[PDB]
RNA sequence: AGUUCUAUUGUGUUAGCAUGGUUUCGA
């Protein structure tokens, strides 16, 4: 309203809270939170990890399963690297070579872990 | 058999009058100003006898 | 164990950066209690008359919505675990000695009221009322027992109801005649028909 | 136990409104029902809606 | 039983109108056999359309007030008219306390959801 | 003809609940005429509705045949629907004849067989509530894009 | 490989002549007056196509003519 | 660091395209627990990949229009029978009630979108960053102009193709009382969380009132017969008191409840915090709890009392590191 | 009271709003009856009189609708609906996969660049199904997967 | 059918108030 009629005899309370609250955050701070609100925290609370999705997808295996699979994958592995591009010793791409060092020492793991500590349980 | 029913209705009741002592209280608690008469008035009677 | 029990109810855990309220309220508590008795030490907790808890209100999400309190903090008595009055915040000096003083009432040395201007005064540099039982007391704790069926208790609450008192009968009085039968249909021996009729 | 249904004439009259200008009621309002009026349910098959109240305690 | 009244008073008001104002209605209460419950503020009003009326002038807004008493039924007809001789109060009305709906009990989550 | 008789239809109180916990019955069979929503024998609506007044008649309770009926077809989705449509979708893996190293003259070289391993291509799965179709047709359109 | 099962014939699809809602029969005169007030606001006129729905009433003057019966008898003879 | 600038922070989210950022995978830290170690070596095998991959994956096609003009109309009205008190929209944040995590078609993005960001080799290797910069607009352009592709059900996809507009059945205005769609805006109204209308609710009554002021029949507020009646007394009185207009609808100023002015700033302020989370709301509230403390905090106290699942987030995070996954099996083992 | 704004419009067509807006409140009819004195008899038989006539066009006004609609598309509604009416696709091509029990016999009578497409591109898919070829490329069989691999072994 | 209690109220009576057609006034 321009005419100067209106209510004009009043404090002003909504201005104190703001000016009172600079304290515990600046203004020059975030307005938003990576958290978000109720939508976007259940998001969180679903989605699942890199680590986590690998175990749920082979929970149903077993070991009579594994140790088969692993030792097949690892076994044409090696068949690429020793006569896939001829006999050679350079590669320029260090993909399969990678690849093949980390399954390696897995295996050289599972063997040290026997039972738990000796061979009885006693 | 009639005798039977008695004791069903007195509980029946009992439990409908339990309801409305729930809503008084709220009253008592909300209320601002029955608390400070209240409060002032309990500070003279002392103040009085010493 | 200690039939009433007080809880505590605060809420710290926002106030860990600046304390506004929520610690105010915690230095002038825990220097005044043990005063009016003689988060604290467990030497002290057990000479009290009541088991003094405190809970996180913005801790446990399932707590908070059962005691439903609308404002924050404010002290919750309980009794044989059933709810009682609540003390509102914002309250005058007054309002919290009355709310202890009642705590200790219902379990049932104390600091006489000569010495009460000191102790009150002299716990505030940190930073009993001479009024007998309530009547609402003893009535709250006959209505309760009476379904337990005391012999030797039940006596003693049934004769400080009416002694050199004769003034609240309109309340009282409906309570007194039927605590008496009670007591009468206790005794092994068969009770006195004479007795019964008048 | 055996017991009949009893009899539906009731005391008073049908609703009547005034002559005249002057618009009003002499016995009974609108809202009555007669002796003979089928039963609620058969009357309001749809029942409440969902976004009705489900407390009338005005 | 219970009663309520909210007043809208005016821009020529003062706090110390009010004050004389409540102790007045407490009077009535009082002989009655009654006894007050409590007194709030809700601030100011936007009126939706000027106010006439006689010998007051025009108003364009106000400072509503709300307060709760009980006493005998037969008190509203008094309490009425007293209100409507004294200045400053243009606008009044007398409405029945409810059980649920009340504002004493029922504040609370309203507008939000 | 004189003893033809009417009966009460038992229907139209009995399926206002079965809507009312589980709404998303609506959604199939909606573009065949016959079925209206502002039904047809074969839609999923009579056919539970049909298994709970059959089981009433031999002397189960109406609270109870209701928890009779949810395991009844619950199977059905489980032992036959689910266990077909996995069955078919393992035989598309196997279709693994495109890829170079299929036949020598070892590692594949092409991701075909794993995109399918995930139910993204040719064997879509099959889900209950609608809300999951509508977003599944999002994801399809976001990732068509980038192959571009 | 997902695609319905069933065609599609719903009539929300494919609009079709109907008429979804019903309406007590009205009286021939009373209904000619009505519908000549919507055509002055500007093929067969609309009052002889919704005479072929039985919609207006049998009044004095105005009678459902019967259904074919010496233009629709088609037998046939065989032995036995 | 070498020279990796992926897609999460050079292609979306400035402008318009910040509009929509849905999370695929969490994120714990950068070195810390096994899970930090594993996410960085799965990405080592990844990237030169990209590389030696073959054309023949890429199976590119046209869009063409999925729901027709005559389709879309009976599945927009059918799913609203499902929520009335909710409208229609692509709740891709909710996804997990719905779509398992494991099955979930959005995988397939992140997988794509770190592919892009690979692919973009020219930066410097052949032509410099003299032409990549001018190529990296190219890319904004097309996303922007495609950003409609997503939404079928959308006014957007229609405008794309170019398609008529449907040409539904006449529908009549006068139906019996059994049938009836009121409009989800004022059908969540209507109700008041249980709660009759009264004269204090002013912010509800300014729906049942027209242009000239007068009171809608019951044929267009679309309510029922007890609470037609009490809606009038409502309206009625709030006139009287100088609280309502007359011949006119209200204004913007007086679309408020008769309460507390305190109360209302505090409730406001609650909403907020719920829905986007802002940061400034809270601050206000944490002030105004300590100088008010006869306000009502029930609704502020409950939501930051229920951030307990962060903590017990640590626990499950703690045992992981030991193999304990007994934890996710039995909550999934429910049958 | 109804106000309007003109703004990138003919006099005409602003005017022509205004001008209905009135039948909707009945302006014109409540102004011409107070000029009038009516007798309280008139109302009585006038205020039933219009609570059969105005109900009865509103009916009258949908069915026109359906005319001038149905005009423009031709076509006609009949006494097509019947229970006993299954709603099978036509020709409904569109079907499972082969559970490699009839891929066998189509090779069989398509033996005979055209026809002989199919030679040397489904042979080697029965081979790679086997492990012929790759030692990784062999499938499992139908009755191998689901007696003790789902119906046992299921996640949940 | 009838009595008691509880929810519900454009049915009878009711003095001041608000709004409005007509009418009235012109520091």
């Amino acid at each position: 309203k321009s005419i100067k009629k209106k209510i004009t005899g009043t404090d002003n309370v909504f201005r104190h809270i703001m000016e009172e609250s600079f304290a515990v955050l600046p203004e020059d701070g975030p307005e938003f939170e990576e958290d978000g609100g109720v939508s976007a925290k259940q998001q969180k609370s679903q989605i699942l990890s890199e680590r986590q999705r690998a175990v749920l997808t082979y929970a149903g295996f077993t070991e009579a399963e594994k140790l088969r699979l692993l030792d097949e994958k690892i076994d044409m592995l090696n068949k690429k690297l020793d006569e896939d591009y001829e006999l050679r010793g350079a590669p320029q791409n260090l993909v399969y070579l990678q690849l093949r060092d980390h399954l390696q020492a897995a295996k050289i793991s599972y063997r040290e872990k026997l039972y738990v500590r000796e061979t009885q349980k006693r | 058999e009639k005798k039977v029913t008695q004791s069903l209705q007195t509980a029946r009741v009992s439990r409908r009058k339990v309801a409305h002592v729930l809503w008084l209280k709220k009253l008592q608690d909300s209320s601002d100003f029955l608390q400070e008469q209240e409060e002032a008035a309990r500070g003279v009677a002392a103040l009085a006898r010493a | 164990s200690k039939p009433v029990t007080v809880v505590y109810a605060h809420a710290s855990s926002m106030e860990t950066t600046r304390p506004a309220s929520s610690a105010s309220l915690s230095r002038f508590l825990s220097n005044l209690l043990p005063r009016l008795f003689l988060l604290l030490s467990p030497s002290q907790r057990q000479s009290l008359p009541f088991n003094f808890v405190t809970v996180d209100v913005a801790a446990e999400p399932r707590l908070g919505a059962f005691l439903a309190l609308p404002s924050v903090p404010a002290l919750v008595c309980f009794y044989r675990k059933k709810l009682y009055s609540v003390l509102a915040p914002g309250a005058s000096d007054v309002a919290l000695l009355r709310f202890l003083k009642e705590a200790a009432d219902l379990s049932e040395s104390r600091v006489s009221p000569e010495n009460v201007a000191e102790a009150v005064h002299g716990a505030r540099v940190a930073a009993w009322a001479e009024r007998k039982d309530v009547q609402c007391l003893l009535t709250q704790l006959g209505v309760a027992m009476t379904r337990e069926q005391a012999e030797e208790v039940q006596t003693l609450k049934n004769e400080l109801v009416a002694e050199d008192r004769s003034e609240d009968a309109v309340l009282t009085g409906g309570r007194r005649l039927f605590a008496e039968l009670q007591l009468q249909l206790t005794g092994d021996s068969p009770p006195d028909r004479e007795a019964l009729s008048t | 136990p055996v017991v009949f249904p009893h009899t539906r004439a009731r005391a008073g009259g049908k609703p009547i409104m005034m002559r005249g200008k002057s618009g009003k009621w002499h016995w009974l309002g609108p809202y009555w029902k007669p002796p003979w009026a089928p039963s609620n349910k058969a009357r309001w098959p749809t029942g409440p809606e969902e976004w009705a109240w489900s407390d009338p305690t005005r | 039983v219970f009663y309520e009244t909210f007043v809208l008073f005016s821009k020529r008001v003062q706090r110390a109108d009010i004050r004389q104002l409540l102790k007045q209605q407490e009077a009535l209460i009082t002989k009655h056999h009654g006894s007050m419950l409590a007194v709030r503020d809700l601030g100011w009003r936007k009126t939706a359309f000027r106010v006439i009326k006689p010998r007051q002038g025009i108003f364009w807004f106000g400072r509503l007030f709300y307060f709760s008493f009980g006493a005998n039924p037969a008190a509203i007809t008094e309490m009425s008219q007293s209100l409507q001789s004294t200045n400053g109060v243009l606008r009044h009305a007398t409405v029945r306390m409810k059980k649920r709906h009340n504002l004493m009990t029922y504040n609370h989550h309203i507008h939000a959801r | 003809k004189l003893m033809d008789r009417k009966v009460h239809n038992k229907y139209l109180s009995l399926t206002q609940a079965v809507l009312k916990k589980y709404p998303n019955m609506r959604f199939q069979d909606c573009y065949v005429d016959g079925n209206d929503w502002s039904y047809r024998a074969d839609h999923p609506v009579m056919q539970f509705v049909a298994l709970q007044l059959r089981l009433m008649n031999l002397g189960l309770d109406r609270h109870a045949a209701f928890r009779e009926a949810e395991q009844a077809f619950y199977a059905r989705r489980m032992q036959l629907e689910k266990q077909q449509k996995l069955n078919m979708a393992a035989a598309v893996v196997a279709a693994a004849a495109r890829d170079p190293s299929a036949f020598a003259r070892s590692v594949p070289s092409s991701s075909l067989p794993r995109l399918t391993a995930m139910g993204l291509g040719d064997v879509q799965p099959l889900f209950t509530s609608g809300q999951a179709y509508w977003q599944f047709e999002i994801a399809k359109s976001q990732a068509n894009h980038l192959l571009r | 490989m997902n695609g319905c099962s069933k065609r599609k014939s719903h009539r929300l699809l494919k609009p079709v002549f109907e008429l979804q809602q019903s309406f007590p029969k009205i009286q021939h005169w009373q209904g000619a007056e009505i519908l000549h007030r919507l055509k002055q606001k500007e093929s067969l006129e609309a009052l002889k196509l919704l005479e072929m729905f039985k919609v207006f009433n049998e009044t004095a003057r105005f009678k459902y003519p019967p259904p074919p019966v010496h233009s629709l008898v088609r037998g046939c003879a065989f032995p036995f | 660091k070498e020279d990796r600038s992926p897609s999460f922070e050079q292609q979306f989210l400035n402008d318009k395209l910040l509009g929509q950022n849905t999370l695929q995978f969490t994120k714990v830290s950068e070195k810390g627990t096994a899970d930090a170690l594993f996410a960085e070596c799965l990405e080592s095998i990844r990237h030169r990949r990209f590389k030696l991959d073959p054309d023949v994956d890429n199976r590119s096609s046209e869009a063409v229009e999925k729901l027709t003009q005559e389709e879309r109309a009976i599945a927009e009205k059918i799913f609203q029978r499902v929520d009335p008190e909710r409208k229609i929209a692509p709740r891709l944040e909710s996804r997990g009630c719905y779509i398992d995590p494991l099955w979930d078609p959005f995988k397939r993005v992140e997988e794509l979108q770190q592919q892009v960001a690979q692919d973009l080799t020219e930066y410097a290797k052949l032509v410099g960053a003299a032409e990549a910069r001018r190529q990296r607009l190219l890319v904004r352009a097309s996303l922007r102009r495609q950003y409609r592709m997503h939404d079928p059900l959308s006014e957007g996809h229609r405008r794309f193709f170019g398609a008529q507009r449907a040409d539904p059945f006449p529908t009549p205005h006068r139906v019996h009382e059994r049938f009836w769609d009121p409009s989800p805006d004022v059908r969540v109204a209507l109700k008041n969380n249980n709660v009759p209308i009264s004269w204090r609710d002013l912010h509800i009554l300014h729906h049942f009132v027209g242009e000239n002021g007068l009171i809608l029949p019951r044929r267009t507020t679309h309510a029922s017969r007890y609470q037609q009646r009490c809606i009038f007394k409502a309206i009625c009185m709030a006139r009287r008191m100088a609280l309502f207009p007359y011949d006119w609808k209200p204004t913007q100023g007086e679309l408020m409840p008769v309460m507390d002015p305190l109360q209302y700033l505090v409730d406001e302020l609650t909403s907020r915090y719920k829905a986007t989370g802002d940061l400034r709301a809270d601050a206000m509230l944490c002030v105004m709890l300590s100088k008010y403390p006869k306000l009502n905090y029930f609704r502020y106290l409950q939501y930051k009392a229920q951030t307990q699942k962060s903590e017990v987030e640590a626990m499950q995070q703690q045992e992981e590191e030991d193999r304990g996954d007994f934890s996710r099996l039995l909550r999934k083992y429910k049958r | 009271s109804c106000h309007r704004h003109v703004f990138r419009a003919a006099p005409a067509a602003v005017f022509a709003s205004v001008q209905r807006w009135g039948r909707r409140n009945n302006v014109h009819k409540l102004t011409l009856l107070v000029q009038t004195y009516e007798k309280p008899c008139v109302k009585r038989t006038r205020i039933a009189e219009e609570k059969a006539y105005y109900p009865r066009w509103f009916y009258l006004r949908y069915a026109t609708e359906v005319i001038r609609y149905s005009l423009k598309h031709h076509l006609r509604l009949g006494q097509a609906l019947d229970p006993n009416d299954d709603q099978r696709l036509d020709a409904v091509k569109p079907l499972r996969l082969p559970s490699s029990e009839e891929r066998r016999q189509h090779l069989r009578h398509m033996e005979d660049v055209k026809l002989v497409l199919d030679i040397h591109s489904t042979r080697e898919l029965l081979a790679l199904e086997e492990g012929k070829h790759a030692r990784w490329g062999k499938s499992l069989s139908e009755e191998e997967l689901g007696k003790l691999f789902d119906a046992k072994r299921l996640d949940l």
